[PDB]
């Protein structure tokens, strides 16, 4: 009903229907607030191909970026008290295996 | 409890010995007074119950249902006032008599210390409702509808009676307290399986379960406004109350037997909700929404966890109030247009703004907008289902989405857009209809302040 | 809108409509005024090359080829006037349009306000009441047997006559009632 | 709230000197703020700390022995 | 005058009510208002005890 | 997942914005791209910086919409940029305000959008991220600059294209005051808030010369 | 000035076994920073709407 | 020569691209004439009943009533059990139920096995 | 909005103003009642261009079914006045 | 109080194609043998205050002069005050 | 404030810094606090004194209810309904009290997390351990009973747990 | 970046792995191996409760910065010296990390040249 004539003097201008005319079985489905079957500037198959291609390419390239990350020429950050053991998780009665940081 | 039962009985001679022009006033006033008195039942204890006597007892599962039952009668009288104006005084008094009898039967049903008395009143509620549907119904299909609403129910409940008496022959009592205290596990056997089914399907048919719900759109569409209100608000909750009462004896068998129905509900709440998207009738849409909500309640009862039970109780109360208000709004439209078709009368917000506000609030509660008690119940049931299994959320989630859609669809098709040109008899809304909507909606937004009063005994 | 549609569109109407659509979409493509004028004159020149063409078959072969070219180059986001059936304010004020019969439901306290308006309204109602009884017989006599062949209505032919079915055209709510 | 300004029909609209001086003042204060911040705090754009060249470091400080000891 | 009456009823009346509610009822119940503990830096003095938090390890200052 | 979603969102919405004709649609796709940038900020584990960007975007995007609405009301409910022409001199306060807003939106140094977006870009350059997400963030910055250019050019520079009956008017105290409050905001609030809040992340003190300035080159 | 942070659990709504639901407000950095900005922007937009929506 | 537009179900063919309207024939014109004739008759009846000052109700539309009746109450008497209906009903009314039954049964069996083995980490899981 | 209440005088003056800017029509010969095809000797394409100029000058576009039967400047003025609900 | 004072239209002889891009349009059409019948209608878009255009960089540099002057004045004051 | 017990709800001594103004620029916060006090706290305080003296004029008491102990379900005959009723009521009250104990521990945990600021992962380890212990106890006592829970089901669950523990301990001892 | 271009196009084992740093003993370079010193103790660095990622070897300058920002509050531009010192300390930490990166890079270079040299001598 979106592609009906908008300039015709319909009895129900919002619905774009005339009194006494046969009503489509799926009239509720096409009520200008729902699916419309209006022709488009581009063919349906072309839009499907382009949209599908755009999404697949983006997902593939995101996977590739995950495979090949980017970073800076640095080593891991250093934290003073055994990689900050006491205040990350706690557990003070184990005396964890110590690690000391290399000054360079 | 006789302090509530006796005045409701006295409503009958008061109605029959009233003036030809004072029956409505008298009935409304005394029904409201009875509701105020029944307000006393809400106070409950964290322990067992309020055991009044050997015959009637009250609990915090029975108390909100009793209060809603007493509160619903004045609203039914107000809405029935209009379409019965051209009726002779005897027939108006007969209508009021049917409503009073139905209230009395429901009040005695929700106390019902013993299961056979509960069954007797549970099935006694069938007669006044049938007469209301098949006598004061506008359409020709009412008769057919009545037959459905009868036989389905009886088909479900005749086995139950057998099971009930059988239980008394084995345990010796059907008193709820002894049944609770002397409960024993049910072994997995063909006999126990069938006794479980006989005990369950009677209440399953009245929720109604998906696949057994066919009687409901008929009975709701072809009944008058008072019939629709009492059917959607209270008569659907009889099955839920009965399941909460009777499942205490069906364990550990219930876990095994839960799957056939859970699926029928978990998928059902989808299908019926989808049905609401393509519906040309308001009353059928509201009926199918009721089916979806009660399917969620069925799931909650079958899961059998404290959160499940709290959510089911809250959802039952909230759904009763919301569905009654929606039916009242649809009836106010129908009394003007005489059509009962969604697409016919449109753009009613521009003509009747306050009724449009009422429509918006009713749809918002139906949509489960927080912190309304509708969403409290839905959320408790969803949390309980997630604890039961992590995949249920998908189904639940979809239902939520679908619900919103059709709710707002119902709001947009009838209230928004351009008015139908050739309809010129849309008079302004009376004080009666506005007061009816106010009295439906204010208790909901007041109950959202004190949720524990509607959350049940497991709170 | 105002004119009742005909049974079909002749070749002239189709060609004129395609010309207007092409000019509008070219204006959409060429934002600036000078560029639009240049290309619009060029389109007009390409359009009247076959103006004086004679036979119908090859002319219908044209306008068919043109239609395909237009659908290929139709600017998928054309300019639309704000009040047009695709515009950003197409039906903005349709929620403010109230039927006149609503006024009959006003309370007497509301009608105590605005009394001259309601006197004029009563005059209009009386005029409609008489004119309708005249119009029904005028339409009965003027209508070809077997039903109207078009939805075009005849005017009033007597002194005191009013056009048949006039009430719901003259009493349009307004363009911008509020 | 404002003053009466009439339509013009194909000529330039009437402009008050108030809006002109206001717009000019706000553009001028935007550019003055940009210039003032660039002068007083230029390290936010050009940086303040130099980036060392990794190849310019000698193997003495990097813990490298001439490929024969260890 | 309009803005004086506005602040008196619109701003002042509510604040008195809110303050009264918080400092006598909400804070009557434990753990209703919980404040993140204020930061303690070297050299700070505490009102309740009076003691002085010691300074740092005199790090080598350069640039 | 958050990083990838934000990157694809900002890229796709900027690419949609690059060629729109409705002014409101252009600014809506702009704010969608900025939200995608906020999500990218979240994905690289920089929450407080994302909050700061939220706060700056509030000011300058609200002022951009108000300027757009001022033009729309001025030209009799018109939104299509094919019918706004020479407004640089026709309405000067809207012009200067929208210029300042587009400069802040593109992270012109020492404006409100600088103190957030510049740090966003610096943080995304030197973090262990997807290469693709960083690439699309850079392209999103470029497209942001490009659609700001599109708004300016198509609505303020050429010859007029609106109907002959000129109804352009700006002299209302309400509109002027409402615009000027956010003008002062979008100029100074970035600096004020950046220097008043306590430090909540380690700074990116050292950068390559090309990496430090990359946002400016892209814009 | 200091870095004041606060939680105000003023009204207790209900209690479900071991879960407590109360009316609690969080007034940390994010809240106390985003409230003034939203209020400022809303103030200005409401002032603009006084003119835009006059008809 | 240009690339062609391909119509689909949800993107129908434009009127201007319909070759049928260019096959103009006398019976086509007569058909259009009688089509607009019936349309105009219906419009005349509706306008006669719409402009009437005496009518103070709704204009009953037979078409809407027919639509609602055919959508709701005319289904079953025209229903005929066919292989198409039987297979579609069996699928759409049984398959989802058994699919969800299988899914939920598998999930709960896995969860119960994990509980019995004791390797689930239900710590803090108090409310259920 | 703040748009002035345009009148029939304004519409007529604006229509004649636009028509005088059309060099294909000499300004001394055109009148309010001057027909387009016969009195002014113009092709149908010139009529549709005149209608388009009216649309662009007034800001609303006339449906083609109503546009193709506008043959006098007075008729165009009357159509625009009827559309915009102009009193005097 | 609205805008009701009976505004007048300009005279249609005021609009001359002279001094526009519309000469270029007419010449490029006449090189093929064509004329624009509506060229004179749009001359008002290039006639009055619309005759001068501003470049993109010029639009961006709207208040650079006064801002730069204030900036250098402030720098001079700051220099003369710090070195005291 | 004596309104609650300090041992049940522990709070650290609340050490706070002292102001050390390093500049002569007067701050707005102190002036704002001073005017807030003068304009808000004083009227509220006087109103509270008036209300408190009105309350002190009429002083009356209310009491906490004490419940005696009764035989529990373990010492009730198989079909003796009266002792089952008493034991059931006692068990329900104990269940409510256990729920409130878990509530108290959870409130302690939440207050600790809010108070500790950024060092909560370290300074709330005691509260986390205490909540873990209480949660384990409550989960063992009451979880998986169902909607139709009772003292008999809790007893049966405990008995099954004790059988499992005894069997595992016996198997470990003889290995 | 250039290291990305080298690693993702050249020999993967030629260049180090950031996830696995370091792959060589700390003493493998030289035997002195002077240790890093942390200025703020646990108690004060907890009492200031900075953040878990701000708890690095530069914490003392951040403590000083917070001390001033609380002390000279109304004039939020009073202290830039402490901000500059903290930025300098972070720059030093970053250049130490860069030194570690390049150290492991050239150590792997030397190691690779080693085992290929012994491979050549064995094949000879
Ligand atoms: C609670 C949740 C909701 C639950 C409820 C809703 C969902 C569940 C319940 C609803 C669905 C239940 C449907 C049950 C099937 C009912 C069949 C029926 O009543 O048929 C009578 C009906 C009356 O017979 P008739 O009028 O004498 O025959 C005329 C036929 O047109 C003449 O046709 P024909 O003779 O050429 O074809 C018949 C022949 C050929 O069958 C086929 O055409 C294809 C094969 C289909 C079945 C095998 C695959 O049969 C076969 O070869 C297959 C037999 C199996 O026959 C049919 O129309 C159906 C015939 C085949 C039905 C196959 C259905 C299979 C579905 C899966 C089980
Ligand atoms: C549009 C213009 C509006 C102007 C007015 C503005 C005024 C602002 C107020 C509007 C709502 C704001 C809510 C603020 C809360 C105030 C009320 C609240 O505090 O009271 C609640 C209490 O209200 C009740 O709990 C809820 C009302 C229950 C509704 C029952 C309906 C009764 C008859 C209806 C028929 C029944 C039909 C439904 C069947 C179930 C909660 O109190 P609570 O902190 O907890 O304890 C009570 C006091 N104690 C401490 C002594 C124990
Ligand atoms: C107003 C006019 C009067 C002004 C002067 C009096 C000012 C307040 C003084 C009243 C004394 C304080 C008081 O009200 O007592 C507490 C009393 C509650 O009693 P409690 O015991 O603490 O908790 C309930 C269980 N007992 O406080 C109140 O209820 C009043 C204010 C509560 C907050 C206001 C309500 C706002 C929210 C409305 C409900 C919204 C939905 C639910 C929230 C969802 C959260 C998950
Ligand atoms: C609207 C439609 C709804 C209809 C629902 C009806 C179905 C209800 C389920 C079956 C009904 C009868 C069940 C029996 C009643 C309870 C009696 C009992 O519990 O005792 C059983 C009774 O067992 C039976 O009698 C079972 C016989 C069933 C015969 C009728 C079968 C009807 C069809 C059942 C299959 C369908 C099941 C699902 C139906 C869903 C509803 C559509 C054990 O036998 P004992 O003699 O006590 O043995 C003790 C010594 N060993
Ligand atoms: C920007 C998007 C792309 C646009 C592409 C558009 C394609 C343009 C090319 C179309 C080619 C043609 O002209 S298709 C030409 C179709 N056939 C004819 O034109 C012959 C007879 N036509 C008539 O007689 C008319 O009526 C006429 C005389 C024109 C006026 O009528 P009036 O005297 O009553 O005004």
């Amino acid at each position: 009903q979106q592609e009906r004539d908008p300039w015709y003097d319909w009895d129900h201008p919002d619905l774009r229907l005339n009194w006494g005319e046969p009503i489509h079985w799926d009239l509720d489905m096409y009520i200008r607030n729902r699916v419309d079957t209006s022709p488009t500037p581009v063919s349906w198959n072309t839009m499907c191909k382009h949209l599908f291609g755009f999404v697949a390419f983006m997902l593939f390239m995101f996977w590739v970026g995950e495979i090949y990350p980017s970073y800076q020429p640095v080593g891991p950050k250093q934290y003073p008290y055994n990689d900050l053991y006491l205040e990350r998780g706690g557990d003070p009665t184990k005396e964890p295996e110590p690690v000391v940081h290399y000054e360079i | 409890m006789l302090k509530i039962i006796i005045p409701t009985t006295m409503l009958l001679p008061m109605t029959w010995m009233s003036k030809h022009n004072m029956i409505w006033i008298n009935a409304t006033v005394h029904s409201l007074l009875i509701s105020l008195i029944s307000l006393s039942l809400l106070n409950q204890l964290g322990e067992n119950s309020l055991n009044f006597s050997l015959t009637f007892f009250s609990d915090s599962l029975s108390a909100p249902l009793l209060v809603l039952t007493t509160w619903l009668l004045p609203l039914m009288l107000m809405a029935s006032q209009s379409h019965l104006s051209k009726e002779t005084t005897t027939r108006k008094k007969l209508y009021i008599t049917m409503l009073i009898l139905l209230q009395l039967f429901l009040i005695m049903t929700f106390t019902a210390t013993e299961l056979i008395l509960f069954y007797i009143l549970f099935e006694a509620t069938l007669v006044p409702t049938l007469i209301i549907i098949t006598r004061w119904g506008n359409q020709t299909e009412r008769l057919n509808a009545g037959l459905y609403f009868l036989f389905y129910t009886l088909a479900g409940s005749l086995p139950l009676l057998v099971a009930l008496v059988y239980i008394q022959n084995t345990t010796g009592s059907l008193n709820f307290l002894i049944i609770h205290y002397w409960s024993h596990p049910l072994s997995n056997s063909w006999s126990n399986i069938f006794m479980w089914l006989a005990c369950i399907m009677a209440f399953m048919v009245k929720m109604p379960l998906y696949g057994l719900h066919l009687w409901l759109p008929k009975a709701h569409v072809e009944a008058p406004i008072a019939g629709s209100m009492v059917l959607a608000a209270v008569l659907l909750k009889l099955g839920g109350y009965g399941m909460m009462r009777i499942t205490t004896i069906l364990n550990p068998l219930t876990n095994y037997m839960a799957y056939p129905f859970l699926m029928l509900s978990m998928w059902g709440m989808i299908m019926t909700s989808s049905i609401c998207l393509r519906q040309t009738d308001l009353k059928s849409l509201i009926a199918y929404s009721s089916v979806s909500h009660m399917a969620l309640v069925i799931v909650a009862i079958m899961i059998q966890t404290p959160w499940s039970f709290m959510g089911a109780t809250a959802l039952m109360i909230a759904h009763g109030l919301t569905s009654s208000m929606l039916f009242c709004l649809a009836n106010t439209n129908y009394e003007r247009v005489h059509s009962r078709t969604m697409i016919l009368a449109r753009g009613l917000q521009t003509l009747l703004p306050l009724m449009a506000t009422w429509w918006l609030v009713a749809s918002l509660t139906n949509l489960a907008l927080p912190p309304s008690i509708n969403l409290i119940g839905e959320l408790f049931i969803i949390t309980a289902s997630f604890s039961w299994s992590n995949i249920t959320i998908i189904l639940m989630g979809m239902n939520m989405m679908i619900t919103a859609l059709y709710s707002l669809y119902m709001l947009i098709t009838t209230q928004r857009g351009k008015y139908t040109h050739h309809i010129n008899n849309i008079k302004p809304s009376f004080t009666r209809e506005n007061a009816l909507m106010a009295l439906h909606i204010l208790p909901l937004l007041l109950l959202t302040l004190n949720p524990k009063m509607i959350l049940g005994p497991l709170y | 809108a105002f004119s009742a549609p005909a049974a079909y569109l002749t070749h002239q109407q189709k060609v004129l409509r395609l010309y207007k659509r092409a000019l509008r979409h070219l204006e959409s493509w060429c934002v600036h005024r000078d560029k639009y004028r240049y290309f619009a004159c060029l389109m007009r020149a390409r359009f009247d090359e076959h103006k004086n063409e004679k036979d119908m078959v090859k002319a219908t072969q044209l306008l068919r080829q043109a239609e395909e070219e237009f659908w290929y180059g139709q600017h998928p986001q054309p300019y639309i006037f704000p009040e047009s059936p695709g515009g950003t304010s197409y039906e903005r004020y349709e929620c403010y349009k109230v039927p006149e019969w609503c006024l009959d439901d006003w309370h007497p306290s509301e009608k105590a306000m605005y009394p001259d308006y309601f006197a004029k309204r009563e005059q209009w109602k009386r005029l409609r009441r008489e004119s309708w009884e005249r119009e029904v017989k005028q339409l009965q006599e003027e209508t070809p047997p077997g039903g109207p062949r078009t939805e075009a209505l005849p005017p009033a032919r007597k002194e005191g006559d009013l056009p048949p079915l006039w009430w719901h055209i003259v009493t349009r709510p307004r363009e911008r009632p509020m | 709230g404002g003053v009466h300004i009439e339509p013009r029909y194909r000529q330039f609209p009437q402009l008050t000197r108030s809006q002109l001086i206001q717009a000019e003042f706000f553009s001028a204060t935007m550019w003055f703020w940009i210039l003032w911040r660039f002068w007083h705090d230029s390290d936010a754009v050009l940086g303040h700390f130099p980036y060392p060249d990794p190849s310019q470091w000698t193997d003495e400080e990097l813990g490298i022995l001439p490929d024969d000891e260890d | 005058y309009r803005h004086s009456i506005f602040a008196v009823t619109h701003v002042l009346i509510p604040v008195w009510i809110i303050h009264y509610y918080l400092k006598y009822h909400v804070t009557a119940k434990p753990y209703t208002v919980v404040e993140r503990k204020p930061r303690i830096f070297p050299g700070d003095t505490i009102l309740e005890t009076g003691e002085v938090i010691p300074l740092m390890k005199e790090f080598p200052d350069q640039h | 997942m958050t990083l990838c979603l934000g990157a694809i969102t900002t890229l796709f919405t900027a690419l949609c914005a690059i060629t729109q004709n409705d002014i409101k649609k252009i600014v809506a796709f702009s704010t969608s791209s900025q939200l995608g940038l906020m999500m990218v900020t979240i994905g690289i584990n920089q929450p407080h910086l994302a909050f700061l960007h939220i706060c700056m975007h509030a000011f300058f995007k609200a002022m951009l919409f108000m300027c757009s609405g001022s033009i729309i009301h001025s030209l009799n409910d018109e939104q299509d940029i094919r019918k706004m022409g020479g407004l640089y001199k026709a309405m000067p306060f809207t012009t200067t305000a929208l210029i300042i807003g587009s400069l802040a939106l593109t992270g012109m140094p020492y404006l409100t959008g600088f103190y957030s977006k510049d740090l966003i870009i610096e943080a995304v350059n030197m973090s262990y991220t997807n290469a693709w997400a960083l690439l699309m963030t850079l392209i999103a910055t470029s497209l942001t600059a490009a659609y700001s250019t599109r708004i300016i050019f198509f609505a303020f520079l050429g010859k007029p294209r609106f109907p002959p009956l000129v109804l352009i008017n700006e002299n209302n105290p309400l509109l002027i005051n409402s615009i000027k409050r956010l003008l002062i905001g979008s100029i100074f609030a970035g600096f004020i808030i950046s220097n008043n809040i306590p430090p909540m992340t380690v700074p990116n003190t050292t950068m390559p010369l090309y990496m430090k300035m990359t946002a400016l080159i892209v814009t | 000035h200091t870095g004041q942070e606060m939680i105000i659990s003023n009204w207790h709504w209900m209690t479900l076994q071991t879960v407590e639901l109360s009316l609690s407000f969080k007034m940390d950095y994010f809240s106390v920073m985003f409230i003034p900005v939203a209020l400022f922007v809303t103030w200005s937009i409401m002032e603009f709407s006084m003119w835009y929506m006059h008809s | 020569s240009f690339p062609k537009y391909k119509p689909s179900r949800l993107a129908t063919l434009p009127a201007t691209l319909d070759p049928a309207e260019y096959d103009i024939s006398p019976e086509t014109r007569k058909a259009q004439a009688e089509r607009l004739a019936i349309r105009s008759r219906l419009k005349r009846e509706y306008l006669l009943q719409y402009n009437d000052p005496n009518r103070l109700g709704v204009i009953e539309d037979p078409a809407l009533i027919r639509w609602t009746y055919a959508r709701s109450a005319n289904i079953y008497p025209n229903f005929r059990p066919t292989p198409k209906t039987s297979l579609l009903g069996a699928l759409f009314g049984i398959g989802p139920l058994f699919f969800w039954y299988y899914v939920f049964k598998t999930d709960r069996d896995k969860k119960e096995k994990l509980i019995q083995e004791g390797k689930l980490d239900q710590t803090f899981n108090i409310s259920y | 909005s703040d748009a002035p209440p345009l009148t029939l005088e304004a519409i007529k003056d604006r229509v004649l103003y636009v028509l005088k800017l059309y060099d294909k029509i000499d300004p001394e010969k055109l009148s309010v009642n001057s027909h387009f095809m016969k009195d002014l000797g113009l092709d149908s394409l010139d009529q549709v261009e005149i209608i388009m100029a009216m649309e662009d000058e007034f800001g609303f576009e006339i449906p083609d079914i109503d546009a193709e039967k506008l043959m006098c400047p007075q008729e165009i003025v009357d159509y625009i006045a009827d559309k915009k609900d102009v009193y005097e | 109080e609205h805008g009701h004072s009976k505004m007048e239209l300009p005279d249609y002889k005021q609009w001359k194609i002279e001094g526009t891009p519309l000469e270029t349009v007419q010449e490029k059409l006449a090189a093929r043998g064509l004329r624009d019948p509506w060229g004179r209608n749009e001359a008002w878009r290039y006639s009055g205050g619309f005759a001068n255009n501003v470049s993109f960089v010029g639009a961006l540099l709207k208040g650079f002069k006064w801002g730069f002057a204030a900036f250098v004045v402030a720098v001079g004051a700051e220099y003369y005050l710090e070195s005291q | 404030p004596d309104s609650w017990d300090k041992d049940v709800y522990p709070e650290p001594p609340r050490r706070t810094p002292a102001p050390a103004p390093q500049t002569s620029l007067p701050n707005p916060v102190t002036y704002l606090t001073k005017i807030f006090d003068l304009l808000v706290d004083r009227p509220v305080t006087l109103a509270r004194e008036f209300i408190e003296q009105q309350h002190a004029k009429n002083r009356y008491y209310y009491y906490h209810r004490e419940f005696r102990r009764v035989p529990d379900i373990t010492e009730c005959e198989e079909k003796d309904i009266l002792c089952m009723f008493e034991a059931e009521m006692q068990w329900r009250r104990d269940y409510k009290v256990d729920q409130e104990i878990v509530n108290i521990i959870q409130e302690r945990l939440k207050a600790c997390q809010q108070r500790e600021g950024e060092s909560y992962r370290q300074n709330c380890a005691k509260e986390l351990e205490q909540f873990t212990q209480v949660s384990k106890a409550f989960q063992d006592r009451y979880s998986d009973l169902g909607a139709h829970y009772s003292a008999r089901k809790c007893l049966a669950k405990q008995k099954q747990r004790m059988l499992a523990e005894r069997k595992a301990a016996k198997e470990a001892a003889a290995a | 970046g250039a290291h990305l271009a080298r690693r993702y196009l050249g020999d993967a084992s030629k260049e180090p792995d950031p996830l696995r740093m370091p792959t060589f003993p700390p003493d493998y370079g030289f035997p002195e191996r002077k240790e890093r010193e942390m200025v703020a103790t646990q108690q004060e660095m907890n009492d200031a409760q900075l953040m878990l990622q701000q708890r690095d070897y530069c914490a003392h300058y951040l403590i000083q910065l917070l001390k001033c920002k609380r002390d000279s509050f109304p004039n939020f531009l009073a202290c830039k010296h402490e901000q500059h010192d903290w930025d300098y300390c972070e720059h030093l930490d970053y250049v130490k990390r860069m030194k570690e990166f390049e150290r492991e890079r050239r150590l792997l270079q030397r190691k690779k040249r080693r085992e290929q040299r012994e491979a050549e001598m064995a094949r000879g």
